[PDB]
């Protein structure tokens, strides 16, 4: 929530549902990266 | 160097044989006798330019109540047929049988789509539409996003289906009726008589962008006029989608907006600023909403969110009284996400009691709250719209003008008023168009008062177009010499009628085109503006057409004789003319006619030869078999006859002419007598001329061909090998040469073009025009131009014998007024002939400017094609610059500096002439070189409208204004 807390502002149209813009959406974003699926795609935002 | 006496010496000789040779060659005494001694086959009648245009006025004020008369028809069938219907749900057994434009006519389709089925027209072809049409039903358009099946569409198809009977109706108590269209506010458009539309959507590729509710008719007719703020959100928390989001809505917002509402954008993050360089409310005319575009296109989120300090700017933005404003309709409308604060202190404290209206739009996908924002919205008799995604904003922007309609149907009868567009291209390729509108209301419950719930809103708007050739057909201007003409204002400036108004789209900025990031074939957008092009930008702009324009702007007739600057055809050389404009109002509606005559046109010639012995002999003159003994003729394509039409090709046309003159005589009873009656006196005179003149001496030693171009249409060159050198338009009201010869008093030197593809330079020769000039009884008279076409070589080898044939210590050169190279001393120059002076020595040219021989003037073409820019053709914006005589000195002695030298010069203006003599130190002398002179359309991109804000043109605004009724609802939002 600190890291890329409101930092996915990307202003293309595609849709970003694993980000960390409040708590509830972050722990559900760590619990799928805890749990291996699409951690890569997660990183990748994260990245740009 | 030589004196000043043997260069005037030079000079007299020199000019004294150029126009010995054009004025004994050419004819002008002969003609003009010729002209004189008839009398009698002619009657010269006056030209009173209060009358014509009191008789004009009432012309157009008559086709635009007949216009007005067809709309309370449709109007007054749609209320009374809507109001008594069921609003059914179950279709699909009772069918709603239709014709649906934009569908493909292959009768092997048969789609027979849910509730619903088509119609086949028969679709003939007519005129008054070149394209083919249906006068059987009307045609059905839905936008290509609307699904046409549902229970708000078929509804409306069943009780609009009783208008076709009252197209029928208009149509047949007067034919001369284009489009007239039912545009409703669900996003039909119903129109007569049917036609397919011009773009299938996915039949062919392209794809058609066509809503009913964001024309200018539509938009003008459904709600009054606006003073609009619009108040961005670029606070850290828009950042991403809905910034972009939010830039897409803003432009679709300005693009709902005309010249009569006022616009500023403001944004605010902890701070509220102005997001241009206005400050203040502007017009929302097309130069101002580009700037407007260009600036929030380059917003940037970041900050605290403060809902108090933006609406603060905005309700002071709305109360500032000293700029020019529409005062009818305070909007402020806020593109945010979503917030906590309402500031209910800043609207207590600001509009209390609710003049000002308030419609919120929460843009893009977020997870903020939004009810303070509609809450914003359901107070201040606003509306509240979201915006998720790109698909939204066209809907939802262009929706508030339900919400500002409602003060208008609470008025009734008193708010029927029709109303007239600016002028702007139709969508079905018509040209150039204006539309009259009237809104619709719904009326359920009426009798009895049960409702007044959805009978709120306007079913949609009823409107008519009129083409702008049905109006420069009560204006006919084939009395007048080349140089007068009608035209019509706005009471806005803007123009209604001109010669100098064009079916192509205003121009704004230099087009800037990205090859690197266009896709294929997805279907760009074009345009949908109107021709607004001021008064002032048509013409040249002295103060006293500032003071004809504001003085009929304000419906007041009256006269001014003054002298003035003319443009010329080709846009190269000024003139400066006497002009007499003579203006009166329309009276039934808020157009302002003007008639400009120049004096030397205040009569004209009547023809009276009604004996078959001389009617005959006249029309037998032009046959193209016999014109090796007249001389290769030429017709001008006016519409002499309802059933010859002008064919482009003038010997087609000569021919039609020739059989249908002889295959009907001269009785006509459908023709137009006049015309023909005035051809044929003139091909008369012609002839005559070419018989007893120019036939006797065959060959003249410089000449190369004799042409004669008159008013009624008749051009005639003498050697038929020459016709095949003629490159002037047909119409002799066109001919730039003739034009021009009119103002002047001597002979007019006109000068070819520079590398221009084909015979102008050495086959054909530099064209020489004087315009004949006849006193009848005491009035003066130009009905013709007569002119040469003089060999260059001849020329040369007069003017060779200190200047020799490419003399190295001296340039001596000829131009006329307008710095075009007409002979030279070089064979490096005199290869280049009609070329710009400050083209091949800027020098010198730049000196004659300062030291006062020319004169120059800029002016601005708002309509131009352009190679768009690194950043097929577009629309552009040019400068263009024209040189003229300014002072009427004949001698100019001196010496130029270019620094470390100086080149001593003396230029002679021929008298008689519009030629002028330099000669001068070789350029080979010295060294020097600054920069290109160029006279030639430069893209531009000015005038810079932050400044003409400051200081706007004058203008009147509407005065009928239905906002503020005390018994609205605004329970909605």
């Amino acid at each position: 929530m600190q890291l890329f807390g409101g930092r996915y502002d990307f202003e293309d149209t595609e849709v970003r549902r694993s980000n960390f813009d409040n708590f509830p959406q972050a722990l559900i974003s760590v619990f799928q990266v805890l749990t291996g699926e699409d951690w890569n795609s997660v990183m990748y935002n994260g990245i740009m | 160097f030589p004196s000043a006496v043997t260069i005037k010496s030079w000079v007299d000789k020199m000019q004294e044989d150029l126009v010995t040779l054009a004025k004994t060659a050419s004819g002008v005494h002969q003609l003009v006798d010729i002209y004189e001694k008839y009398q009698d086959l002619y009657t010269v009648e006056p030209n009173n330019a209060r009358q014509l245009v009191e008789i004009a006025a009432r012309d157009i004020e008559k086709l635009l109540s007949n216009r007005s008369k067809a709309l309370v028809r449709l109007a007054l069938e749609a209320e009374k047929v809507q109001a008594a219907h069921q609003w059914r749900e179950d279709f699909a057994s009772n069918e709603v049988v239709y014709y649906n434009a934009k569908d493909d006519l292959d009768p092997e389709k048969n789609d027979s789509e849910p509730g619903s089925q088509r119609i086949k027209p028969v679709f003939i072809d007519d005129a008054n539409f070149r394209r083919q049409v249906s006068y059987q039903h009307a045609a059905v358009h839905i936008p290509t996003d609307i699904y046409e099946g549902s229970t708000i569409v078929l509804n409306e198809l069943n009780w609009t289906s009783a208008l076709d009977d009252v197209f029928k109706k208009n149509r047949e108590e007067d034919p001369s009726l284009l489009w007239q269209v039912f545009g409703s506010a669900t996003g039909l458009a119903r129109y007569y008589p049917a036609s397919p539309w011009v773009d299938n959507s996915r039949t062919p590729n392209k794809i058609d962008l066509y809503d009913v509710r964001r024309r200018p008719w539509y938009i003008q007719g459904a709600a009054s006029p606006k003073d609009m703020l619009i108040l961005v959100d670029v606070s850290g928390s828009v950042s991403g989608l809905t910034l972009k989001l939010i830039r897409t809505s803003v432009s679709e917002m300005l693009e709902t907006l005309s010249d009569d509402d006022f616009v500023n954008v403001a944004s605010f993050n902890s701070n509220a600023q102005d997001v241009s360089c206005f400050q203040h409310l502007v017009q929302a005319n097309v130069r101002n909403k580009k700037v407007l575009k260009d600036a929030v296109n380059n917003i940037t989120a970041k900050g605290i969110t403060d809902y108090k300090k933006g609406f603060s700017f905005a309700f002071e933005q709305l109360l500032n009284y000293n700029v020019s404003r529409a005062n009818c309709n305070k909007i402020i409308m806020l593109f945010t996400d979503g917030g906590e604060e309402r500031a209910q202190e800043i609207f207590a404290k600001y509009n209390k009691d609710k003049k000002v209206r308030v419609f919120t739009f929460s843009v893009g996908q977020h997870n903020y709250d939004r009810g303070p924002i509609q809450w914003m919205a359901c107070e201040n008799k606003g509306y509240y719209y979201e915006i998720p995604s790109i698909g939204a904003i066209r809907i939802n922007t262009q929706e508030y003008l339900d919400v500002l309609g409602r003060p208008m149907v609470l008025a009734g009868d008193k708010a029927k008023q029709v109303q007239w567009t600016n002028v702007y291209l139709d969508a079905l390729e018509l040209g150039l168009v204006i539309t009259g509108t009237l809104p619709v209301f719904n009326i359920t419950g009426q009798f009895e008062n049960k409702t007044n719930l959805k009978n709120q809103l306007i079913l949609g708007v009823m409107g008519v177009d009129v083409s702008l050739e049905d109006i420069k057909r009560l204006t006919p201007r084939f009395t007048l010499c080349p140089n007068g003409y009608y035209f019509a204002i706005d009471p806005n400036g803007y123009v209604l009628l001109h010669p100098n108004l064009q079916p192509k789209p205003i121009g704004v900025g230099i087009p800037t085109i990205n090859l690197r990031k266009r896709r294929p074939n997805v279907q760009n957008p074009k345009s949908q503006e109107p021709v607004t092009l001021d008064f002032l930008d048509a013409e040249l702009e002295n103060d006293i057409k500032v003071e004809i324009r504001n003085k009929m702007i304000d419906g007041e007739s009256g006269e001014k004789t003054f002298r003035t600057l003319v443009k010329s055809q080709d846009e190269r050389y000024i003139d400066k003319g006497n002009r007499t404009y003579t203006w009166t109002p329309v009276n039934g509606t808020d157009y302002s006619l003007a008639l400009v005559l120049p004096t030397y046109s205040f009569y004209y010639i009547k023809a009276k030869i009604e004996e078959t012995i001389t009617q005959a002999r006249y029309s037998e003159t032009l046959k193209p078999d016999n014109f090796e003994e007249s001389g290769y003729t030429f017709l001008a394509p006016r519409d002499y006859c309802s059933d010859l039409k002008p064919s482009d090709n003038n010997t087609e046309f000569l021919l039609n002419f020739n059989e249908f003159i002889d295959r009907k005589t001269p009785n006509n009873p459908s023709c137009n007598t006049d015309l023909i009656n005035r051809v044929l006196l003139d091909a008369g005179f012609t002839n005559e001329l070419v018989q007893n003149y120019w036939s006797k001496q065959k060959n003249i030693k410089g000449v190369k061909a004799r042409f004669v171009v008159t008013d009624g249409g008749i051009t005639r060159v003498y050697p038929k090998e020459a016709g095949e050198n003629w490159q002037e338009n047909p119409e002799t009201y066109e001919d730039s040469f003739y034009k021009r010869s009119l103002d002047n008093d001597n002979y007019v030197f006109t000068a070819p073009y520079f590398n221009k593809s084909g015979p102008g330079a050495y086959e054909s020769g530099i064209m020489v025009s004087k315009a004949v000039e006849i006193y009848i009884q005491g009035k003066l008279l130009k009905p013709a131009v007569v002119g040469i076409k003089i060999d260059v070589n001849s020329w040369i080898e007069n003017f060779t014998k200190d200047c020799k044939r490419n003399s190295d210590v001296m340039d001596c050169v000829i131009l006329d007024d307008g710095g075009f190279l007409l002979m030279a001393n070089h064979d490096d120059y005199t290869n280049q002939i009609g070329r710009f002076f400050g083209e091949i020595d800027p020098s010198l040219m730049r000196h004659l400017v300062n030291i006062s021989v020319y004169a120059f003037n800029k002016s601005y073409d708002y309509q131009s094609v352009c190679e768009p820019g690194a950043a097929s053709k577009q629309s552009c914006i040019t400068e263009q610059t024209q040189y003229f005589f300014d002072n009427d000195s004949k001698s100019f002695s001196g010496v130029l500096d270019c620094g470390n030298c100086s080149r001593i010069f003396h230029v002679e203006k021929l008298m008689n002439t519009n030629l002028i003599f330099i000669m001068v130190e070789s350029k080979g002398t010295c060294p020097c070189d600054t920069r290109l002179l160029i006279q030639a359309e430069q893209t531009s991109d000015g005038p810079d409208p932050c400044d003409m804000v400051k200081q706007p043109r004058y203008r009147k605004g509407p005065d009928v204004c239905f906002d503020n009724n005390v018994l609205e609802d605004y329970t909605d939002c």
